[PDB]
This record gives C-alpha cells, sequence and structure tokens, in this order.
C-alpha cells in the first residue's frame, strides 16, 4: 500500500515495489530533489526543480570551455540526479584533475531553485625536457622533446620529439584537437622522419574520429610513408619477402639497396566506460584499430590489432581489484606479396610480456654465409658470412612475426604503508604475464634442421611483482620478474622499469 | 556527417502541462500563479510586468518542440491577459 | 670482545677466532687465512687467505654541508686505486643543490653538480677527465635538464 | 634596506611579491589580483579572463577597480558564447540579462547584447528582438 | 606590467523613450573620486 503524495508517478513506486532508496532515485530521476519517504508507505515528492547557474571552482588553468562542454545538466531546465552524476564520471574520464566534489545549494530567494557547483584541483600534464651528451668518444648528441594532453589549459593534445646524433637522427610532431565542432568530432595527426644509419624512412598521417553513442567512437583517416632502405645484411626472411615482389638480392652480397612510396587507410573503433583515468577500478576498455593498403601503392597488406583491458572490484571499498590484460593482433599481404618487414609484431618489455629484453620474443634471423671480408677477424657474426660457415647460419637476432597474442593477469592490491601524500599515487599488483609470436609462410619442410616458427604452442612464460606511483613528473612503473617458461634463443631481464604513461 | 554523429538531448524552460496550465484564470495574484506553476524563468527586463514561460525540448536525432505561454500583468500584480503558443510556427 | 666462531657450508667446515672498533681474526677450513674489519666517520676492511685485498674510508667534515672522504681499494688476485672524494651541499626553500667533486689515480678527476628546484624543476651536469696515468679522458661531459607542470 | 638582503632574507612585504612568495602573501593577510596570473600563460600572450575569476572577485571585495570590472565581466562573455553554440537559449538571455544588470557599464555589455538580438531570433519572441534593437541602436555610434 | 592602466573608460548607456534599462546592481559600484 503506497500512500502520500505521488505527484503523477503511481505506477513507477508499485513498478519498484513489485526500496529505502529507489523511491528516491526515480524521483530524482526528474525534478523532486527532495521528497520524503517513510514507512505501507508514505511519500510526498515536494516541488519541481530548476537549475539557476553552473559555477566552477579551482579551475585556474583549464579554459572554462573544457569543463562546460562536458557537462550533461544544462541551466534553465528541469534538474535530474542521473543528469548531474554523469558530470563526474565525464570529468574524470578527461585525466585532467586530481579529484571531482560537487554539491547542491539551494537558493535563498525561492525554495524551488538550486545553484550546481563542480570543484576540482588542476594536475600536472606532461612535460618538457632535453639533453646532450659529448666527447671524444660520444662525439655530438642531443634528443630533445614536450609532450601534453592539455596544453596550455586549451584542450589540446600536443607534442614534440626528436633527436640528433652521430648514427641515427629523427623527428616526430603530433597534434590533435578533441573537439573541432561543437558536438565532439576529434581532427588530428603527425608528421615524423626517421634516418638510422641503413633504413631512412619519412611519412605522415592524418585522422578524423567522432563519437556515434555515449560510450563508443569511430576513427578513420588517410596516411603516406615512404621507406628507402640500403646495405640489408642477408637473411632468409628479408628475402623471402623481396623475392615475393619480384626483387632478386644477389647471393651473400649486402650491396643493395630498395625503396617503396606506399599510401594507407587508418581505421578504428573504441570502446571507454572506465570509472578513472588513473587507477580505474571498474569499467573496461577496448581498442580495436587497423590499416589496410589502397590500390596503387607499392606494398599491398592489411593489419589489425586489438587492445583490450578488464577492471573488476571484489569488495565493497574498491580497494581490492582483479585487472586483466589482453592483445591480438595479426596481419598478411595482399596480391601475392607478403607484409613487409618492418611492421612485425614484437613483444617483450614493460609493455607486453615483463622479464624479457624489448623486441626478443618470438622467431629469430637465420643467416646466410655472407661473403668473406676485412670484417670477418672481430667485426661480424662469424657463421654470418663465408669465413664462419658455409650454410645457413642460426642466430638469436630477434626479427618478429606475422601474428602474436599477449595476456596476463594482475591482482591489484593497496599498500597502506606509507602516508596518504604518497599512498594516494601508489598501488601495486601481483602479476602473471605470457604471451607468444609467430609467423607464416615459414617453409619448416624445406628447413627441417631449423625451428619451425610456425608452431604458436611455444608460450613464454613469467611472473612477479609491479609498483605503480603516479610521481608528480610522470607516472612511473617498477617490477621486478622471474621467467618460468623460456625457450632457446630468449634472453631475461628480471629488474626492469620504465614511464608509466603510456 | 551531421546525420550520424551523435547528440545529447537539450532541454530548455519551464515545464508545462495541460492538467496546470489551465488552472490558471484572469484575476489570479502573481503569488497564486507563481505557486500553481512555479517561478517564472523569463520576465521582461525593461520595465513590463510581464512573465514568459517557455518549454523546449531537442531531442537527439529529432526536430525541436516548443509551446509557450505568456502571462501579462499589471501595476498591482494582477494577471491582466495569457497568451499561448501550442506549436513553432 | 673476542671468542670462536665456526659456519657449515651446503660439504665444508670453516673455523676462526674473533678478537678485539677496530676487531681481528683469522679462519681455517676443514682458504685459511688472516681478516680484519673496523667501524668508527671511517672504515677498514683487511682480508687476505691462501685472493687477497683492503679497503679503507674516512668522512671528514669541512662545514656543516661539506665533506671530503679520502678513500682507497687494494686487491690481489696488493695493486688498486686510491683516492679523495670531495663535495659540499646547498638548499633553500624551495630547492637543493648538490655538488660532487674527486681525485684519484689509476689522477682520475670528476666535477658535476645536481640541482631540483621546487617540484617540477631538474637539472643536473657531471665531466670526467683523466691525465698522468694509465689512460687519458679529454672529454666526456653529459647533462640533462628537466621541467615539468 | 636594499631589496635584494630582502630576497637574501627569503633565501635564508615586497619581498614576498619579488620572490613569488604568494602563499606568505596571503599567510600575511587589492593583493589578490596576483593570484589571477600564470608564468607560461603569460609569456604566451594568453587571455586569462576564461580562467576562475574567484580571485578577482576577493580582489574587489582607484582606476585599477576598473580593470577590474572588466576582468569580471569578461569571464560573463566567454560563457554566454559558449552556451550560444550549444543552443542553451534560457540560459543565454538569463546570463546575458545578469551581464546587464551587474555590470551596465562595461564594454563587455555592449559586445554581448548581439547575443540577445539572436536569441529572442530562435525562440518566437519577436516583441524582445525588437526591444533589444532598440536598445543596441540607441547606444551606438 | 601595469596593465590595468591601459583600462578603456567605462560608459553610460540610456534608453530608448517607451522602455527603460534594467535596475543597476548594488554590487560593485565604484564611486568617482579626485
Amino acid at each position: 500500500e503506497v500512500s502520500g503524495n505521488l505527484a503523477g508517478h503511481s505506477a513507477e513506486i508499485e513498478q519498484l515495489t513489485k526500496m529505502e532508496d529507489d523511491i528516491k532515485k526515480l524521483l530524482g530521476r526528474y525534478g523532486y530533489a527532495y521528497p520524503r519517504v517513510q514507512s505501507r508507505v508514505n511519500v510526498d515528492a515536494g516541488n519541481r526543480f530548476y537549475v539557476r547557474k553552473i559555477r566552477f571552482e579551482g579551475n585556474d588553468t583549464s579554459k572554462d570551455a573544457v569543463l562546460r562542454r562536458e557537462m550533461r545538466q544544462m541551466e534553465g531546465a528541469w534538474l535530474g540526479s542521473d543528469l548531474v552524476d554523469q558530470g563526474k564520471e565525464r570529468l574524470n574520464r578527461l585525466g585532467f584533475f586530481e579529484t571531482v566534489d560537487t554539491d547542491t545549494q539551494r537558493v535563498p530567494g525561492s525554495p524551488d531553485q538550486v545553484d550546481v557547483v563542480y570543484k576540482v584541483k588542476e594536475r600536472n600534464t606532461g612535460c618538457f625536457n632535453f639533453g646532450i651528451g659529448y666527447g671524444t668518444e660520444s662525439g655530438v648528441s642531443f634528443q630533445a622533446g614536450v609532450q601534453q594532453d592539455n596544453w596550455l589549459g586549451t584542450g589540446y593534445a600536443v607534442g614534440i620529439n626528436g633527436t640528433k646524433n652521430d648514427y641515427q637522427t629523427y623527428a616526430e610532431l603530433s597534434v590533435t584537437n578533441p573537439y573541432f565542432t561543437v558536438d565532439g568530432v576529434s581532427l588530428g595527426g603527425r608528421l615524423f622522419y626517421n634516418d638510422f644509419q641503413t633504413n631512412k624512412s619519412y611519412g605522415t598521417d592524418v585522422t578524423l574520429g567522432f563519437p556515434i553513442n555515449e560510450y563508443n567512437s569511430l576513427r578513420a583517416g588517410l596516411g603516406y610513408v615512404h621507406n628507402s632502405l640500403s646495405n640489408m645484411q642477408p637473411q632468409v626472411a628479408m628475402w623471402r619477402y623481396l623475392y615475393s615482389m619480384g626483387e632478386h638480392p644477389s647471393t651473400s652480397d649486402q650491396d643493395n639497396s630498395f625503396k617503396t612510396d606506399d599510401f594507407t587507410f587508418n581505421y578504428g573503433w573504441t570502446y571507454n566506460k572506465l570509472d578513472r583515468g588513473y587507477f580505474p577500478t571498474d569499467g573496461s576498455r577496448v581498442n580495436l584499430t587497423g590499416k589496410v593498403t589502397i590500390p596503387g601503392s607499392d606494398n599491398e597488406y592489411y593489419k589489425v590489432t586489438l587492445d583490450t583491458a578488464t577492471y573488476v572490484p571484489i569488495d565493497d571499498d574498491h580497494k581490492w581489484v582483479v585487472l586483466g590484460r589482453t592483445r591480438w593482433g595479426y596481419g598478411d599481404g595482399l596480391g601475392g606479396k607478403e607484409m613487409p618487414f618492418y611492421e612485425n609484431f614484437y613483444a617483450g618489455g614493460s609493455s607486453t610480456v615483463r622479464g624479457f629484453q624489448s623486441n626478443t620474443i618470438g622467431p629469430k634471423a637465420v643467416y646466410f654465409p655472407h661473403q668473406a671480408s676485412n670484417y670477418d677477424p672481430d667485426y661480424d657474426y662469424e657463421c654470418a658470412t663465408q669465413d664462419g660457415a658455409k650454410d645457413l647460419c642460426k642466430s638469436d637476432d630477434a626479427v618478429g612475426g606475422n601474428a602474436m597474442a599477449v595476456a596476463s593477469l594482475e591482482f591489484i592490491t593497496p599498500t597502506p604503508f606509507i602516508s596518504d601524500k604518497y599512498a594516494n599515487s601508489v598501488r601495486t599488483s601481483f602479476f602473471w604475464d605470457m604471451g607468444t609470436v609467430w609467423d607464416t609462410n615459414w617453409d619448416s619442410s624445406q628447413y627441417s634442421g631449423y625451428p619451425d616458427y610456425s608452431d604458436p604452442s611455444n608460450i613464454r612464460m613469467s611472473a612477479g611483482i609491479a609498483l605503480q606511483w603516479m610521481s608528480p613528473l610522470g607516472p612511473l612503473v617498477f617490477s621486478y620478474a622471474q621467467p618460468f617458461k623460456k625457450y632457446d634463443g630468449d634472453k631475461a631481464e628480471q629488474f626492469q622499469f620504465n614511464i608509466g604513461k603510456t | 556527417l551531421e546525420r550520424v554523429v551523435y547528440r545529447p538531448d537539450i532541454n530548455q524552460g519551464n515545464y508545462l502541462t495541460a492538467n496546470d496550465v489551465s488552472k490558471i484564470r484572469v484575476g489570479m495574484t502573481q503569488q497564486q500563479v507563481a505557486y500553481a506553476l512555479g517561478t517564472p524563468l523569463m520576465s521582461d527586463p525593461f520595465g513590463t510586468n510581464t512573465w514568459f514561460y517557455v518549454f523546449r525540448q531537442q531531442p537527439g536525432h529529432e526536430g525541436v518542440t516548443q509551446q509557450t505561454l505568456t502571462l501579462t500583468f499589471n501595476s498591482s500584480g494582477v494577471l491582466t491577459n495569457i497568451d499561448n503558443k501550442p506549436a513553432l510556427s | 670482545e673476542a671468542g670462536a666462531w665456526a659456519r657449515i657450508m651446503s660439504t665444508h667446515v670453516q673455523v676462526g677466532v674473533d678478537k678485539k672498533d677496530l676487531f681481528t681474526g683469522f679462519t681455517v677450513t676443514h682458504g685459511a687465512g688472516l681478516y680484519a674489519s673496523a667501524m668508527f666517520g671511517a672504515y677498514i676492511d683487511l682480508i687476505g687467505k691462501y685472493y687477497a685485498g683492503a679497503e679503507a674510508g674516512y668522512r671528514y667534515h669541512v662545514t656543516e654541508d661539506a665533506w671530503i672522504e679520502p678513500q682507497a681499494e687494494l686487491v690481489y688476485g696488493l695493486i688498486g686505486r686510491t683516492g679523495v672524494d670531495v663535495g659540499k651541499s646547498f638548499s633553500g626553500k624551495d630547492w637543493k643543490v648538490t655538488a660532487r667533486a674527486g681525485l684519484g689515480y689509476q689522477m682520475l678527476m670528476s666535477v658535476g653538480l645536481n640541482a631540483e628546484i621546487r617540484d617540477n624543476v631538474r637539472f643536473g651536469l657531471e665531466f670526467e677527465k683523466s691525465a698522468f696515468g694509465k689512460y687519458n679522458v679529454d672529454n666526456a661531459v653529459n647533462a640533462n635538464f628537466r621541467y615539468c607542470f | 634596506g636594499n631589496w635584494r638582503q630582502a630576497i637574501t632574507q627569503l633565501e635564508a612585504i615586497y619581498a614576498y611579491y619579488k620572490n613569488a612568495d604568494l602563499p606568505l602573501a596571503q599567510a600575511a593577510i587589492l593583493t589578490n589580483m596576483a593570484l589571477d596570473d600564470s608564468a607560461l600563460q603569460g609569456f604566451f600572450g594568453v587571455d586569462r579572463s576564461d580562467r576562475d575569476p574567484q580571485h578577482a572577485r576577493a580582489a574587489f571585495s582607484t582606476k585599477r577597480l576598473v580593470f577590474l570590472k572588466d576582468r569580471l565581466a569578461k569571464y560573463e562573455y566567454s560563457v554566454a558564447e559558449y552556451y550560444t553554440e550549444r543552443g542553451a537559449w534560457v540560459a543565454v538571455v538569463n546570463r546575458v540579462e545578469g551581464m546587464l544588470r551587474d555590470y551596465p557599464d562595461t564594454q563587455a555589455t555592449r559586445d554581448a547584447l548581439p547575443l540577445m538580438e539572436n536569441a529572442y531570433r530562435q525562440m518566437q519572441m519577436n516583441a524582445q528582438a525588437e526591444k533589444v534593437a532598440k536598445i543596441i541602436a540607441a547606444n551606438s555610434s | 606590467d601595469e596593465a590595468y592602466l591601459e583600462a578603456a573608460p567605462l560608459a553610460e548607456l540610456h534608453a530608448p523613450a517607451g522602455m527603460i534599462l534594467p535596475v543597476t546592481s548594488g554590487d560593485y559600484a565604484i564611486p568617482v573620486t579626485n
């Protein structure tokens, strides 16, 4: 039996009945800020409320538009509690603030109007650095860059990264505007140049993205890359690739070159329903990306990857959390050609499988007996020249493959051992990592005395402990791992750390 | 592009229903009307004693619906006239 | 201040005697040799058995923020290196700096300065030189700067 | 003494401002104008009128107060522009009316008035569009 | 620098015959001084 003042909403209460907070939450979906419920039950919805104005405090650097455009409750319209509550999640997913506090205040001049107030404290966003080196052996070396997610508080994401040295020079410039249109359409792109002394390349790309739902968005765009190779050391996989394109490198002769100009199309799909931008406790994220060639390009291929992660709390306080991380990917050729070798997938390092040296997981190079030369004494890989061997030379020099899968499980725990001014920036986890990288089109029948790189079952495994700390200079991650499953040619590195901003 | 990009619903103005609009009569005081309907969100700031009640809804992937009332009062706070625009022209 | 000790490896039995600050003693195996160590700021570490070596040093305080730390290390499988490290620290309302320098011998010379300002400002530069010894270093300088916000 | 001796003492109340020690300038309490700034945004010539105006309001609590009045009116202006694009036609009318009532004298209002000229032409409220056009012409020059 | 010294003077506004402007808020009123 429901009694009291039900302002035209009697069915809704019978429906929720067949509670203590659901009647209030229900009325909160309409402009009823302060109803009363007593208990069969007698309620009083009260008066309909309107929002007189929305004001902010504590945004000393970010542009006001940055926050106002994220609200779903509009001024001069009736209040809803869900319409306001979504503002906290929307601001938190930006990653710009330490916290979002909210309130509702009564207007002294009338019982039926309120002010809605959001109060935030701005966090450090990115960093600028550079460095130098000189000397009798170092010669001249210089590197520099800057990266920020919120440039001068204006909402643009920018960065510049590059270096100059005696063997390799490069630079990359990237800019993007999450808001080109008032509805959330984003634009952006980058330019890069990378000349490594021989692998010289450069290129550019531009993309567009736009939301299609409250939690989902799409991306697509265009780009171009130039690739100029020379002085390529003979390898079986490299020559297989070259042969597939009509090239005929001379046997055991590194005096060679090849270049292409390739235009491609980019696309992707993103789902993001996370609660927080740093140490999320709920939600999941799915990032599906890929690109295909445009007919008329020198290369013909496609590449697709998928990155996922899920956070699930197992308590009431959101302190004990289970995090699953998975990545898959595959690419291939079109038109009868193989996928270019410089697009191969790699794994190993803090971004994939812990405890292995970067880009060491997977197939290794097999070298031809290169023509004997003046580098045979002590300047080369002995069996890679005629001076050391007359047959196919095995190595531990990882070259990567055409497909991979990596996964881990991390059990996230609090570390209530240090003062809050530190503890709120530190979280730790126990982890188990595994992954595999493998090839296709591997003629293991022709190479019967050599490893068969087509067998994906050779899964590499490790586990260990990691700590993440949101340092004021940029998040850092430190860890130690012990490998359990390793194969011939693998190299371990148990003490590792890197920048924690991915 | 403009045909598929998601846009959230936009609400503006006072919330009206015929059940309550039909209750207003000439001769009611400003306090009686404000009580029955709620505080106006718009008025003439330039010396005319009148209130504007605007009900506006612009849902996503939809046109705009709007209904308005105008309430004209004299210098004594007595309602003198009511206008009604049930739909946009 | 004195007494015997033993340890069982795991095979191998090692025994010895400690006698007195600076403590010295000897050990034999069932290789055998003498040892000594001391901690005072200063330290001594001496060992010689049927491999041998020594390490020692002293921390002299010049000013509250400045120090001289003569040290030496000698090994034999004595041959080794000696030197004196120096430095001084600086601080202020929102910053700290440490400057380091020293000189040892194969002249092995090094200088540098490392600074931190407020929360987001970091700098440092270090330089290595050597001359008149087993090997020379004519130019070896590295430096970094960081500014976050 | 010399200002360099005051700064030396700070390392070891104009010195508080000279050394950028704002926490102390506040602890010592139109000085809050010193808070409505930024060194990097200043260097690049960025207009800070769209940032939090609470410090300016605290400062306001001779002609320097006119600068502050404009400082506050500009903030209100930028908010109205956002809503003009978003389409919150009522929020726009009410906030601009607020600007007009509170700061009839600043330039930000004269710049704002066309926002009402447009707002009263999207809601079919022609009488107000006319009144706004008339007051715009009356004060034009 | 003392950017405030470049602030433009404030103007007064008027209404056309038949209507008035909103009543000036009492807040932020600056007196005329020498």
